[PDB]
């Protein structure tokens, strides 16, 4: 009985066994690049594209169907091009 | 009672008649007689309506 | 100053307030409530609320912003409601008496017949031709 | 029932005179009974009860009290109750002494 | 971890001494623990993943440090991966930590779903041992050659060029020690043990049969050295249930490479099983568990009544004799029933008559035929 | 463009003459008050009302939802089918017009007679005998809402 | 049952949209326009004629049918 | 009177604070980090506050959080309400040997 | 398959809610009346 109770005491003293998350070998990673990229880029949401309105082939106005959230009429950024996007296409969309 | 019926309706005939018809059959006869009365567009239920309803149903 | 303060306390539970359902109390000044938004929260109880009203399923009203429990709201399946009366029945007087003693009195006054100690009535049989 | 499996069996024959005495007492403990009752005659008059029907006889005596709006039970109430509790008089010529005699 | 094994069982000073040594070591552990940096790496990583951090599911990896991730609200997000996340630990379906504000992928959370096979992982194998099973010498050698030795010592088979046997069937009357031997071989080599007893893989849904087989073998592969014990293979083995058979057979000897997982199946009715299920190419070792003979029955009686306090008068041989009509499970029932008879009479120390009455009653618990 | 949309929602128990329980369509349950001037008697459990989406106060009790699914289920072309286009069903047309047309066209008959009109009719038969045609004709001929 | 683009916050309607059915429904639409000729079909001339007269003729003319008063198949 | 006024003032000041959510812990993962699942927000990892008594925090504790940053606040009473078992389980029944006769 | 039964329940309730005064009538058409639930068949 004393063996058992003091084994509980050992468990309490050593505490909960640590649970990790996976941070690779320490020498491999970081650099200021990670935090800079985190604070500088945009964590885009994912959407289905739909019904490229293309009302004039000048202001295309594509519809998107971001799943479980909403659907929006939206436009391209200054980077991507109309020939890049098609109907469907599973586009990526900025968050605000 | 909730229906209209005419003064010449003879309920005692159907009371005494032998056919062992049920209360649901009573309701069916009364609704069907009202329907016959409406069929002839007559706003009141006549004895002939009860006659036709009684023989139209049961056995 | 106490009149001012009590006026503010009253001003706390003014409309709009989000309705929710009361879960079991934690302490004298706080309890857990599940708002009708679906989410659950651990919320301070307004000390003005009378505690006896806090049944474990009571509908309550919370501050819209802070979710603060600030009010207690004062609280059939189908056409199962038959909507027919003894006046509508065609004079089944003997059956009327039999059924009325069989179920109606047990439904209305089963506590006295429990005082008898009998596990008050549970089942009656009705037999006869259809319709 | 094979030996490595479930280990024991217990038999529950129909209650005897003494068992009928207990069960009648236990289920009558809550019911308002009256002096002059003779429950032993009642237990003797119910041969081969299964126990549950003794809860039944108590229930029927109380129902006889209730339908008369009486909150007390007497010997006669139980005695006419037992008649309703017979229900085995529905045996008769069929198989009573032939075939499955 | 667990306490070591104390293997005197009679209450004697040796047992107390062993327990005292265990006590002393554990007290020194108490003393040691009671008798009592990387802040740069912390302030970098554990502060980039600023608390709180959410948990979501990785769907796909598109670039070297960019992944598609879902969350409990069902939304979908293309988000970068910071460099410290182990790429090879990241795959579709993996639970992933995310920064709360910008959803950044900040570490894989070790899986805590797939609960069915999660509990199916036994890990409680140490209740039995080769010592606990007696008399199955040839069967012990067969199972050792078949499932154990390839796991403990694959060296012989790789040197010889043999691809070792990797599927076994056990058959015989019930209570002869099939499940016992399975658990014992699970214990002797500490490769993890998975059990799933026959009809329990049969399911009402169209999917769950073959799906259950697939995830069972998937987890067996994931644990790598593992034992899969299909008890009562009969129920499935004797269109939908045949499809479950097809999936099990394909997972036994099919496409890909199965790896290190060993498969042991147990049946009472081997002759009734479908020949496809017993793939002579795959099921290359069939092991019979016949009813115990005299030497075996003596061994089983000895092991099971060993932990019992015994009187002088017990004539163990006369207990055995007979015509070998009782398996080991019946013998254990004899032991328990004799113990109960001894307890009824207030004997805390069993006698011969207890065993005699026990065997007579247990044998009375057999047969129903009059002629 | 300066205007802002109001939140729709069904209403429930009137706690007082001023505090009401609205239930925004697919949303939470609130306790709210009518604005200042709206009627209070007509605000009964089961009246669609608009809510100001800053204080959630009741304003502009709307008549009731049409649910454009239902709008499509009414404003659908049934065709020009007349009774003289259906053939061989004369008795069945008589029954259908007696159960569905006449109780609607002439309710006072059933009022005076006191008969509760049959609630509905069931049409059944092999595929392609006129059931759908029967319904089409009844729709195209009876000037009502179908 | 119309499709309108409204303000993301004030929810005022400021655009009228073409109705969208579903992505799968649009995937069902033929864009490649396959090329197998009628001459490539052998022996089926009676079946070819039946299918053509049933399908293509109502698309082509509608005059030969309406001059007869028949409902085209 | 002053005590009552102070009481009311502190009550209002606390009433300004929000509802702090309700969640249940799945696995403690070392000091200053513990995992907890909350209604459909989901499962989040959270740093414990100054009370820091994590070994008290058993899985399925029904622990309370912060409304912002979710910071652990206090353990709360346990969720028992075993209606899942109670549709079928008879708990500790009332049947007792004295009502058994014969 | 569940939602269909739960919806037939609501159809039953709304059908039984017909007070005598509404000028509302209803037609139902089917090719397999045998498959129809006998609940509807009740007067
Ligand atoms: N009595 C009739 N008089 C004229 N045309 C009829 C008659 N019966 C059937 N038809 C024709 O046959 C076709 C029957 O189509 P319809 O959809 O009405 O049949 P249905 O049996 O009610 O349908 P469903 O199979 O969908 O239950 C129509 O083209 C209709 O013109
Ligand atoms: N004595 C009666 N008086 C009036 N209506 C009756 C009577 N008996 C039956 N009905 C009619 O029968 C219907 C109820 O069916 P019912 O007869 O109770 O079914 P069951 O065949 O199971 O007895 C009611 O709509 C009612 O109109
Ligand atoms: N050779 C044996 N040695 C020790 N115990 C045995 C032996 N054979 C059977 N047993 C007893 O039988 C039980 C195991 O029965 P087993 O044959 O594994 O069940 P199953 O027939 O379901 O596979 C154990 O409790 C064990 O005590
Ligand atoms: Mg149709």
């Amino acid at each position: 009985d004393d063996i058992q109770q003091l084994l509980k005491k050992i468990n309490e003293l050593t505490g909960i066994k640590e649970s990790d998350t996976g941070l690779a070998p320490p020498a491999l990673w970081d650099l200021a690049a990670d935090k800079q990229t985190l604070q500088s880029e945009q964590p885009l949401q994912v959407a289905r594209c739909t019904k490229i309105i293309n009302a004039d082939s000048e202001d295309p106005k594509y519809i998107i169907n971001v799943k479980q959230f909403a659907k929006f009429v939206v436009d391209l950024s200054d980077q991507v091009a109309p020939t890049d996007i098609e109907e469907g296409m599973r586009v990526g969309v900025d968050r605000n | 009672s909730k229906m209209n019926l005419s003064e010449e309706v003879d309920l005692e005939d159907y009371v005494a008649r032998p056919d062992k018809i049920s209360g649901a059959d009573i309701n069916s006869i009364c609704q069907e007689s009202g329907m016959l009365a409406v069929r002839e567009n007559r706003y009141i239920v006549l004895a002939k309506d009860f006659e036709k309803a009684y023989k139209t149903v049961i056995k | 100053e106490f009149l001012h303060a009590q006026e503010e306390v009253k001003r706390i539970q003014s409309i709009p307030l989000v309705i929710g359902q009361f879960l079991e109390a934690v302490d004298q000044n706080t309890a857990i409530v599940g708002s009708t938004t679906g989410s659950n929260y651990y919320v301070r109880i307004l000390s003005t609320i009378d505690r006896e009203l806090l049944k474990p399923n009571a509908s309550v009203a919370l501050h819209k912003h802070s979710n603060a429990l600030v009010d207690v709201l004062p609280p059939l399946t189908s056409d199962q409601k038959p909507d027919v009366m003894y006046a509508d029945i065609g004079g089944m007087d003997i059956q009327k008496q039999e059924v009325r003693e069989a179920v109606e009195l047990p439904l209305t006054h089963f506590e006295l017949y429990k005082q008898i100690g009998i596990d008050p009535p549970r089942g009656v049989l009705m037999y006869g031709p259809p319709g | 029932l094979r030996p490595g499996r479930i280990d024991r069996k217990i038999e529950f024959p129909p209650p005897n005179e003494e068992a009928r005495l207990d069960i009648l007492k236990i289920h009558s403990r809550k019911m308002n009974l009256t002096r002059g009752i003779n429950l032993r005659k009642i237990a003797e008059l119910m041969p081969g009860a299964s126990g549950a029907e003794v809860k039944g006889v108590c229930t029927e005596a109380g129902m006889y009290a209730l339908r008369e709006r009486r909150v007390h039970v007497t010997q006669e109430d139980f005695e006419m109750a037992v008649a309703k509790v017979m229900q085995k008089d529905s045996e008769k010529n069929m198989s009573i002494k032939k075939l499955w005699k | 971890s667990k306490l070591p094994l104390v293997t005197p069982h009679t209450q004697c000073r040796l047992k107390l001494l062993k327990l005292e040594r265990i006590k002393d070591y554990l007290l020194m552990e108490e003393e040691f623990i009671r008798n009592q940096k990387q802040e740069e790496e912390r302030s970098k990583v554990d502060d980039l993943r600023g608390t709180p951090m959410s948990v979501g599911t990785l769907e796909e990896i598109i670039d070297d440090n960019h992944a598609i991730v879902s969350t409990s609200v069902g939304s979908e997000h293309y988000v970068s991966i910071l460099s410290f996340v182990d790429k090879d630990l990241l795959e579709p379906g993996c639970s992933v930590l995310l920064n709360h504000k910008v959803h950044a992928v900040i570490g894989v959370l070790m899986d805590d779903t797939d609960p069915l096979v999660t509990v199916m992982k036994v890990e409680k194998a140490p209740q039995e041992t080769y010592a606990d099973i007696g008399g199955l010498d040839n069967q012990i050698q067969e199972i050792k050659e078949s499932v154990e030795l390839p796991l403990t010592h694959p060296e012989y088979y790789e040197e010889m060029g043999i691809k070792p046997p990797k599927g076994v069937i056990l058959y015989g009357p019930p209570g002869t020690g099939k499940t016992l031997l399975a658990k014992a071989v699970a214990n002797q080599t500490s490769a993890t043990f998975l059990r799933v007893v026959g009809s329990e893989l049969i399911q009402k849904y169209l999917g769950d049969g073959p799906k259950l087989v697939r995830e069972l073998f998937r987890v067996a592969e994931e644990h790598a050295p593992s034992i899969v014990f299909i008890d009562e293979i009969d129920a499935i083995g004797t269109r939908e249930i045949q499809r479950t058979m097809l999936e099990l057979l394909n997972q036994l000897d099919g496409f890909d490479s199965r790896g290190d997982v060993k498969v042991i199946m147990a049946t009472n009715r081997i002759e009734t099983l479908d020949p496809a299920l017993i793939r002579p190419g795959r099921i290359d070792r069939k092991i019979e568990f016949p009813l115990p003979d005299e030497k075996t029955k003596k061994r089983i009686f000895q092991i099971h009544t060993s932990r019992m306090t015994l009187a002088d008068d017990v004539t163990l041989d006369d207990l055995i004799m007979a015509k070998d009509d009782l398996s080991g499970a019946d013998i254990k029932a004899i032991c328990t029933e004799a113990g109960l008879m001894a307890l009824r009479e207030r004997r805390m120390k069993v006698t011969n008559e207890d065993f005699k009455k026990s065997k007579e009653n247990v044998l009375y618990k057999k047969q129903e035929g009059t002629p | 463009l300066q205007s802002v949309g109001q939140i729709v929602g069904e209403v429930l128990k009137q706690l007082t003459e001023e505090k009401f329980i609205v239930k925004a369509t697919n949303g939470p349950r609130y306790v709210v008050g009518c604005r200042r001037q709206l009627d209070k008697s007509k605000l009964k459990p089961g009246t669609r009302v608009a809510l100001d989406m800053t204080t959630l106060t009741i304003m502009r009790y709307l008549p009731r939802e049409v649910d454009p699914l239902v709008y499509n289920m009414s404003h659908e072309d049934p065709g020009n089918v007349s009774y003289s286009e259906i053939g061989g069903l004369s008795e069945q047309i008589r029954e259908l017009r007696e159960v569905i047309e006449l109780p609607l066209t002439n309710p006072e008959l059933f009022q005076r007679v006191g008969i509760i009109p049959p609630k509905g009719c069931l049409l059944y038969g092999p595929p392609g005998t006129g059931k759908t045609l029967l319904a089409r004709a009844v729709a195209s001929q009876l000037d009502c809402n179908f | 049952g119309d499709l309108v683009g409204v303000n993301k916050d004030s929810y005022l309607i400021l655009e009228t949209l073409p109705t969208e059915y579903d992505s799968r429904v649009k995937a069902m639409e033929v864009d490649e326009r396959p090329t197998e000729q009628y001459s490539d079909i052998g022996g089926l001339d009676k079946q070819i004629q039946e299918l053509v007269e049933a399908i293509v003729l109502p698309m082509n003319h509608k005059e030969k049918f309406e001059n007869l008063g028949i409902q085209p198949p | 009177l002053n005590a009552k006024v102070r009481l009311l003032r502190e009550e209002l000041q606390l009433l300004q604070e929000q509802g702090s959510y309700v969640g249940e812990v799945v696995r403690a993962m070392d000091k200053k980090k513990v995992l907890v699942k909350v209604h459909p927000e989901g499962k989040f990892v959270v740093d414990v506050d100054k009370n820091i008594d994590i070994n008290d925090v058993t899985p399925n504790c029904r622990v309370a959080l912060r409304n912002d940053s979710y910071t652990l606040h206090k353990i709360l009473p346990n969720k028992v309400d075993p209606l899942v078992s109670l549709m079928m389980v008879e708990k500790v029944p009332d049947s007792t040997y004295e009502m058994i006769g014969g | 398959d569940r939602e269909i039964q739960r919806t037939l329940m609501e159809l039953l309730n709304q059908m039984d809610g017909f007070d005598t005064l509404h000028r509302v009538k209803m037609i139902m058409a089917t090719n397999r009346p045998d498959t129809l639930d006998p609940a509807l068949l009740r007067p």
